[PDB]
């Protein structure tokens, strides 16, 4: 009834469906936004330029 | 039986067939008729199964 022979190996030769292959995993450099200095009112020096 | 095992509509019909004229031949169904189970077909039972 199961599809076996008279000593019990089985008569149909079965699947699995191969596990899908390795995995690619990439890093990335990040960047945010950044600013800059600001200027004062200069101060009036004693000497010459 | 397991869905694995595959027939024919004849083969399986022979095989029901042939069942059944042995239960019936060795007084296994009740109500056998004596007279058609002396045909010279089942007497030749030995070659015709």
């Amino acid at each position: 009834r199961h599809n076996l022979s008279i000593d019990g190996q089985p008569l149909s030769l079965a699947i699995y469906a191969e596990p899908t292959d390795p995995k690619a995993l990439l890093t990335s450099m990040v960047q945010a936004s950044q600013g800059g200095s600001a200027v004062l009112p200069g101060t009036l020096s004693l000497y010459r330029f | 039986v397991s869905s694995a095992i595959k027939t024919t509509r004849l083969a399986e019909a022979i095989a029901g067939i042939q069942l059944y004229i042995n239960r019936a031949l060795n007084r296994i169904e009740p109500n056998a008729r004596a007279d058609v189970s002396t045909r010279q077909f089942f007497t030749d039972w030995t070659v015709n199964n």
